RNA sequence: AAAUAGGCGGCCGUUCCCUGGCGCUUGGGCCUGGGCGACCGGCCCAUUGCCAGGGACGAGGGCUCGGGUAGAAGACCCGGUUGAUAGGGCGGGGAUGUAAGCGGGAAGGGUCAACCGACCCGCUUAGUCCGCCGCCCCUAAUCGCCCGAGGUCCUGCCCC
RNA sequence: CCGACACAGGUGCCCCUGGGUGAGAAGCCUAAGGCGUGUCGGGGGAAACCCGGCCGAGGGAACUCGGCAAACUGGCCCCGUAACUUCGGGAGAAGGGGUGCCUGCGGGUGCGUAACCCGCAGGUCGCAGUGACUAGGGGGGCCCGACUGUUUAAUAAAAA
RNA sequence: UAAGGUCCGGUGGAGCCGCCGGUAUCGCGGAUCCUGCCGGGAGUAGCAGCGUAGUCGGGUGAGAAUCCCGACCGCCGGAG
RNA sequence: CCGAUAGCGAACUAGUACCGUGAGGGAAAGCUGAAAAGCACCCCGGGAGGGGGGUGAAAAGAGCCUGAAACCGGGCGGCG
């Protein structure tokens, strides 16, 4: 569903992303990077990871990972594939906000929060007879992104 | 520069102890892609079928010292670079 | 237990063993002062030598033919940016004010063909603009305003303690930085106005190996060893081997401890830094100071050094240089700093300008 | 990061306007009765200050690039055209030991002729090679991004 | 196929005479034929540490319960060969020498100069001629059990 | 006292209380309890060790280090 | 009497799936809504995925009545 409140008419808009096939952990650590840009930023954000220039921090969730140099939290990493799965949400929200009569690239993202969904499971061998689970996660992804502009 | 060419040699040496000598033969490969692209400024270029014949030549484990490269700076359309390098042995 | 002793292996007297703070050596330590002349100078090791001399040197003989390795070491010019005063508190030596010198003359310097734009470096110290160090902004006025800050201290007049100076590199040859290190040495005499006066001459002036040291004494050395990386207990401690084959073992150090103590020792041998430490090494003898090299006009007192194709990893040595005997701690192009011994031996004694019979000429290649 | 939480030198930040409301709110000088004084009362000044509504400017530093005297990542150190950092070319210094070709010799065997020949010598202190140094800007050290403020909430020392 | 697994396991035959090698169904290389899905890539000249493996002066088991591990010998030809003895054996004892390429001959079998094999002389290069791969270290006393075989399928292969 | 009762708001959209007398496969914190669902471990170990294999152009496709074509470089040789 | 972790092995695709050479062993798996109107038409999207509008009511939108706890994201308050 979504998880904030809403004035889509002519203050807001929304998308959301059900079962993409991703990691959690690696949606909640470009949620709260991406939280609280304009939309533009937020592209320009992504487009930078997938090239693998800046890296994300890893903060939350951050055991046993190398550190990245700079300004930002000691690890970090690049999620490449959650990267080009949320740029399509953002680009869905762009879309719709236009017919919505919204100006998309002005607007900022107030609002982006992951849902750990169902879980793909099943059975990858191990020694002495055994087999343990061996499973994908799938994720949910909702942005809600809201007009501010003088 | 702009428009054509630069005769260059490329020292392969990193390709020793860089990474190891079997697959020095990649590495190298992977060198004369930078060293062009570097120079050219550029993309990573499209370089010759003779070039890799020319490390690969003694096989993966012995490629040579230098490789001389010709190579070419060209434009493109549609929208996107400057930034093509065609470049064979010489 | 077979009751039988170990003696303890590594020290923990040059313990702990981290990074240096600064590539700049540090100091508190400063040796004696006996005279109104300047302690403490610096160089770039170069590389090595070997050297023959005549003993000198008292020990096993006093005139047959000894050999003694020798680093030779690049010196540059110093310029003494400015003077450091130091006023004495209750808790430490804390530094009352300064004067720098922020004022412009034009350096010796050279570089450069090309040739249309020689475009001029005439250096005001555009150096000091490469040096990090931030600088008024009116040069004339900063300078006579500490001046000012100076001539109180002088007149108060036993407010004031010792006197040291910020001195900092020239590169005016040198490839391997082009960035003023930056340090302090003292200036020592025996009471404060004697220091106040020499400084303050020493302040516009490019000075030598000369100036500052002589010939047959001994010198400690401080610098910053070379980095190694990280290294094994093996590496950094000593460890020996031990029974009739091991695969398993071999690189092991066993017990770190008993059950109860409930806490590892910091004693007991383990991998982390090793290199890249401060060390002060006592008692190396000057063989000799000169100026150039390459061809000198005279046959004794040298006759002129550098190996022909230079040394592996050091660049041109023209410029005053200073033969140092023995081990010099640092990595080749570090910088190291020279230190006068605080006190030197006495069941052998110091004798002045060693016999210096034959210089190598071959490259360490 | 010694909580007695240091010392120095330099560099920085160190703001506007209409309209309405307020000012011994804020700040100084003078007279006189009272006070040691601050203070009350009388006289004089403010391009000013304050609240509400909109509003400027951006020192340092990283990321970046070429390499390392550095290094598990990260860090460190140096250089970036105000340049010789890395590579090319050339030349200097080093490692190996005589290259390919050709010419001659070469145990012999053959119509002892055209020749078949391991090997030897000359060419040739050759040839091949370098993680080093110098000359030299030819090539590549471009291009471009950011984070980080806004003399400080309130108090007292000296003036305003 | 079977082992839950697309498991380094392990289940029959046939191609056992491909070429080079060399005693060879050996190794290596290589042909027909097959594959690069013995199915995760890239980076750090990659530091410590760990597995496989290479090399170590001088010394030559000082290590350790113990020469364990590892090393050495090494193919082949020739010479020579002890104690002991059930006379069969021990024995490939031990130890010593040689071995390449070329040039020219001889012998054997044959038929007439084929196909191979076994010797001989001269010339000559290297540190090294089984130069690689293949490839026993040897010797002596004692205990036990005759031997070969079998044994706790899966911590004991032994003297049982 | 309390075991537990009762009222309001949101949610939900058909059944439910009290009293009195009865009755029981009648109240749960543990049982290396049984079953079911879930987190940390971790974004770690494995995706290495055995004779260590791929690579450049090009084709296709939304997406190509591992699909195909050629070239080039290898292993295998009673066996891959 | 029990009421779907209960009661028959089994409210159903059960003596099934599956295990074991075999004898034999053996689960789990119930609920849309008044009507299927079971998603047309329109916008977007590589897209069989997913979002807005379209139902009396979609926390009635496809194991769809209700929809807890553990637990996971975000936000609010507070601490830091």
């Amino acid at each position: 569903g979504y998880s904030f409140q809403n004035f889509d008419p002519k203050r807001m808009a929304r998308a959301s992303a059900r079962d993409l096939r991703i990691s959690p952990k690696l949606a909640v650590e470009v949620c709260r990077e991406l939280r609280g840009m304009m939309l533009n930023d937020a592209l320009r954000y992504l487009d930078d990871v997938i090239a693998l220039k800046r890296p994300v921090p890893l903060k939350r969730y951050n055991d046993s990972q190398g550190h990245k140099p700079g300004k930002g939290f000691g690890p970090g990493r690049y999620p490449v594939k959650v990267a080009k799965a949320i740029k399509k949400v953002l680009l869905n929200v762009k879309n719709n906000a236009v017919q919505k009569g919204l100006d998309p690239d002005k607007l900022k993202i107030i609002h982006i929060a992951a849902h750990k969904g169902p879980v793909l499971r099943g059975w990858y061998p191990r020694a002495f007879g055994r087999a343990t689970p061996f499973n994908e996660q799938t994720t949910h992804i909702e942005v809600v992104v809201e007009e501010i502009r003088r | 520069k702009a428009g054509e060419e630069v005769i260059f040699t490329v020292p392969i040496k990193k390709i020793k102890k860089i990474v190891p000598r079997w697959k020095r033969a990649p590495r190298a490969v992977k060198f004369v892609r930078e060293f062009v692209a570097r120079h050219a400024k550029a993309q990573e270029v499209i370089i010759d079928p003779k070039v890799n014949e020319k490390i690969w030549e003694r096989g993966i484990e012995k490629p040579p010292s230098k490789l001389r490269v010709k190579v070419k700076v060209e434009e493109e359309k549609r929208e996107g670079e400057e930034t093509v390098r065609i470049a064979y042995v010489t | 237990m077979g009751k039988v002793h170990r003696p303890r292996r590594g020290s923990l007297g040059f313990s702990p063993r981290k990074r240096a703070k600064s590539i700049v050596p540090r100091i508190r330590s400063w040796p004696k002062e006996t005279e109104v002349r300047m302690l403490g100078f610096a160089g770039y090791k170069a590389g090595m030598t070997h050297i023959l001399m005549i003993d000198d040197e008292p020990g096993l003989t006093n005139g047959k033919e000894i050999f003694m390795p020798v680093t030779i070491i690049e010196t540059p010019p110093l310029r003494v940016f400015g003077i450091r005063a130091y006023r004495m508190g209750y808790l430490g030596l804390e530094t009352a004010t300064e004067v720098i010198v922020p004022d412009f003359p034009l350096d010796n310097y050279p570089a450069k063909e090309r040739k249309g734009k020689p475009k001029p470096k005439m250096t005001f110290y555009k150096l000091l603009e490469r040096r990090i160090a931030t600088l008024p902004k009116n040069y004339t006025q900063e300078m006579f305003e500490q001046k000012l800050g100076q001539l109180e201290d002088m007149i108060k007049e036993g407010e004031i303690v010792d006197v040291r100076a910020i001195v900092a590199t020239q590169p005016w040859v040198i490839k391997l930085k082009k960035k003023p290190e930056v340090m302090e040495y003292a200036i020592g005499g025996t009471s404060v106005e004697e220091k106040f006066n020499y400084i303050k001459e020493k302040l516009g002036k490019e000075l030598r190996v000369g100036e500052v040291l002589k010939e047959g004494e001994l010198l400690d050395v401080i610098a910053v060893t070379k980095g190694k990386g990280t290294q094994g207990p093996v590496k950094r401690w000593g460890i020996k081997l031990r029974a009739h084959k091991d695969s398993k073992g071999r690189r092991k150090v066993g017990s770190i401890g008993p059950w109860h103590p409930a806490r590892v020792m910091w004693t007991v041998p383990m991998a982390g830094q090793m290199g890249f430490h401060h060390r002060t090494e006592l008692n190396k003898r000057l063989i000799a100071i000169g100026e150039n090299g390459k061809l000198k006009l005279d046959e004794n007192t040298e006759i002129e050094i550098t190996p022909k194709g230079g040394f592996p990893h050091y660049g041109i040595v023209r410029s005053d240089f200073m033969m140092i005997a023995g081990s010099v701690p640092g990595a080749i192009k570090r910088i190291i700093r020279v230190r006068p011994a605080i006190r030197p031996p006495k069941k052998k004694p110091p004798v002045q300008r060693p016999q210096i019979t034959y210089v190598s000429v071959e490259s360490k290649q």
